[PDB]
């Protein structure tokens, strides 16, 4: 067996209708001669490589974005509040809604995708780092409620708490009520 | 509690333009590329 | 597919600029945000059937469905824009001149009235 190329390369793509969601970035002929365990003479053959790219227009449109969007909303929703000096409220819901959310995405991606065990795709630590962000923010809000539930057992912050409080308070955009400047001076 | 009555009013106010603005481009997001479709569906029916 | 989704996004986007009162601190709409996106997934899931992987053009359908996810998205932020703004009152220092001069002009525009409590207020 022999190889006939053509000017453009080996498979000729002259011809060739284009794919929606692949392209065609080369082809590449190999005349071998391999020995095999049955016969024992050589065997001539041909290995015809096609190098095919796939067109991430449609994954990230109706994966990657709306997946991003729904994390950045939950992770406003997880670290804003109405006010300060009021009890806030668990966020352990929005947590909950945005994974099955997530989950539903996932859920569609795994249509377009196969049971790949060896090795961790793109897409699917993406989804990973989502999930975990939202995990750490659900608990990072119960940690705030926390630190809130802390006030009403009495016993003041310490000095080194309320000076580091007071001095990273400039730095994030947040400034101190007028209440609690209001009990500061009295 | 005049502040905070101030600052609710410039709220509530906000909330009316958010309130008029999105209502306005959500008309016409929905019904202008609806029609606009509409629009190529019935000329290339019609003139073809 | 169209008519549905339409009409999910006008009832949220009433639901995010709607308060029942005006001086009472509002609460958050972004759960409201989040239930009206996996609404939409899901719709938008039920669109993907019916339609290849198609990555060489956006489909008149997909720029639609995307319209109205940014319209849903940044109504959200816009929803917590306006506690914020409700959150300066509590901080003390009034608002400006000029934001109190445009606030009352724009005010008769909208179909917004100020209530009785803001004029006694005024009035004392
Ligand atoms: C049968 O095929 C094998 C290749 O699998 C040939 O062995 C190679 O021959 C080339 C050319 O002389 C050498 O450069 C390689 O080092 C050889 N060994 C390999 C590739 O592993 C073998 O010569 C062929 N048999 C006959 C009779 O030609």
């Amino acid at each position: 067996y022999f190889p006939r190329t053509f000017t453009n390369g080996p498979i000729g793509l002259a011809n060739f209708l284009e794919n929606d969601a692949w392209s065609v970035l080369g082809t590449k002929v190999n005349r071998e001669e391999k020995k095999y365990t049955c016969c024992p003479v050589n065997y001539t053959l041909l290995h015809y490589d096609v190098v095919i790219q796939r067109k991430p227009l449609y994954y990230v449109l109706n994966l990657i974005a709306p997946t991003a969007v729904i994390t950045f909303i939950s992770i406003i929703g997880f670290f804003t509040s109405s006010s300060v000096h009021d009890l806030r409220q668990e966020k352990i819901t929005l947590g909950i809604t945005t994974l099955l959310s997530m989950s539903i995405m996932i859920f569609m991606v795994s249509d377009k995708m196969p049971s790949t065990s060896t090795c961790v795709p793109l897409i699917a630590l993406f989804y990973t780092l989502m999930i975990t962000i939202i995990s750490v923010g659900t608990l990072a809000a119960s940690s705030v409620i926390f630190v809130q539930k802390l006030g009403s057992i009495g016993n003041p912050p310490a000095s080194k708490t309320m000076k580091w409080t007071h001095r990273i308070a400039p730095f994030v955009l947040i400034q101190m009520p007028l209440v609690m400047k209001q009990a500061y001076a009295k | 509690n005049i502040v905070e009555l101030e600052w609710d009013w410039v709220a509530a106010v906000l909330e009316r333009v958010f309130l008029i603005f999105f209502t306005i481009c959500f008309l016409f997001s929905a019904i202008g590329i609806n029609l606009y479709g509409w629009y190529i569906w019935y000329t290339e029916n019609h003139f073809l």
